[PDB]
């Protein structure tokens, strides 16, 4: 009986230092063994450490003095703590009972100098040359913006079949990202399509009609 | 440390399919390995626990067998959620360590790529970027090679990819290759071409096209 829960910043910059906290709900901090992992790009996975039942803490070698685990018996929860951090510790992060049986839902770090930027919105429109199928494919085209994550949906959601919106990517510690929607040919540009594009940190919320 | 060799790297199976995992250590380990599956968006979940102990309320058709430097983990007759990744670990020496994980994913038929492709908005160019968009859309398998040209010759540099993970609707794949130019490049040349490379045509798709038209 326990439930494990991560909260903390999601993003951290290379001058600063990482903290990360899990609580624990059903037992006591004191009644197992715990542990922080995380999942770098690429799936691969690292088991960081663990805290005892008692406070004793082990540490992978690979971390060595960068990592401090420790605990809150008061408020049963215990926490992950890194220092000179780089671009290279941005990952997902979990908290867990050291052999795995229970674990926190994950949370994403980023570690990244950049600063925060809104989105640029441009259409995708087909080339004269591409509109004489059945169907026919537009596009959005999100670029440089920071940090993640931006919201896009079609015509305000309306539109959600025949979509791909792909995964982000870095160019040069500024996001980028596109979607693409396809429909049947006759139905565009008769019946319009906007692209939706929201950006929380930026406060940006803009619409562009391809 | 201690290395965790998973394979195949990734498997595709048809429901109702049994399937083997393989998971190899660079040092007898005895029975301190374990099994996980983890799925997008969400944290690992223990299968099989010391090589072969099931786990309570993961599904009959979960089993682990193996120690010292060899591991297997089995799934009868696969169903529609077990689809994901598959990481061991090794608890025998510390640091603990995850192998590199297999991919199971689900077989379908062979699909062709449905390719698009975008130049440069005018309002990108104003600002002084130039991105060529280029759509691979609904293929399967998800091995695919995409090649660039620029009025006839192959570019590299500046070319990014991304790539969804396989449809729960329809068991594709998709992907967007971006060629990121400036403008001052981008209005250099004529001819701006995506081509792909895919199992389901002898020849490769090519879609293109030139600034001085439409």
């Amino acid at each position: 009986e326990v439930q494990l829960q991560e909260s903390g910043p999601s993003l951290v910059k290379p001058s600063q230092t990482l903290s990360l906290t899990c609580s624990v709900t059903g037992d006591s901090v004191t009644s197992d063994y715990w542990s922080w992992i995380r999942k770098f790009p690429g799936n691969k996975l690292e088991y960081m450490g663990y805290i005892s039942y008692s406070g004793s803490t082990y540490y992978h070698p690979s971390l060595k003095s960068r990592i401090s685990i420790t605990r809150d018996t008061s408020k049963n929860q215990y926490y992950l703590q890194l220092n000179s951090v780089t671009t290279e510790d941005t990952a997902t992060y979990y908290c867990a009972s050291w052999g795995g049986d229970v674990w926190g839902a994950g949370t994403t770090v980023t570690v990244s100098s950049a600063k925060t930027t809104a989105p640029s919105v441009y259409p995708l429109a087909p080339v004269c040359g591409d509109t004489t199928g059945s169907s026919v494919t537009l596009g959005c085209l999100v670029k440089g913006y920071f940090p993640e994550p931006v919201t896009l949906t079609w015509n305000s959601g309306s539109l959600s079949s025949g979509v791909h919106t792909f995964p982000a990517v870095l160019q040069s510690d500024l996001y980028t990202l596109s979607s693409s929607v396809t429909v049947t040919s006759s139905t565009w540009p008769s019946q319009s399509i906007t692209c939706n594009v929201a950006h929380p940190a930026s406060s940006t919320k803009v619409d562009k009609k391809i | 440390d201690i290395v965790l060799t998973q394979s195949p790297a990734t498997l595709s199976v048809t429901p109702g399919d049994s399937v083997s995992l393989s998971c190899r250590a660079s040092q007898s380990i005895s029975n301190n390995l374990h099994w996980y599956q983890q799925k997008s968006h969400e944290s690992p979940r223990l299968l099989i626990k010391y090589a072969s102990q099931s786990i309570s309320g993961i599904p009959s058709r979960f089993s682990g067998s193996g120690s010292g430097t060899d591991f297997t983990l089995s799934i009868n007759s696969v169903e529609t959620e077990d689809f994901g990744m598959y990481f061991c670990q090794q608890s025998n020496s510390w640091p603990y360590t995850f192998g590199g994980g297999t991919k199971l994913e689900i077989k379908r038929a062979d699909a062709a790529p449905t390719v698009s492709i975008f130049p440069p908005s005018s309002e990108q160019l104003t600002s002084g970027g130039a991105s060529v968009v280029c759509f691979l859309n609904n293929f399967y398998p998800k091995d695919i090679n995409v090649k660039w040209k620029i009025d006839g010759s192959e570019r590299q540099n500046g070319v990014l990819n991304s790539w969804t993970d396989q449809d729960s609707k329809d068991s594709t794949y998709s992907m967007s290759s971006t060629l990121t130019l400036t403008k001052d490049e981008y209005e250099r040349h004529n001819s701006y071409t995506c081509e792909a490379t895919h199992k389901t045509s002898t020849s490769p798709i090519v879609k293109s096209f030139n600034r001085n038209e439409c």
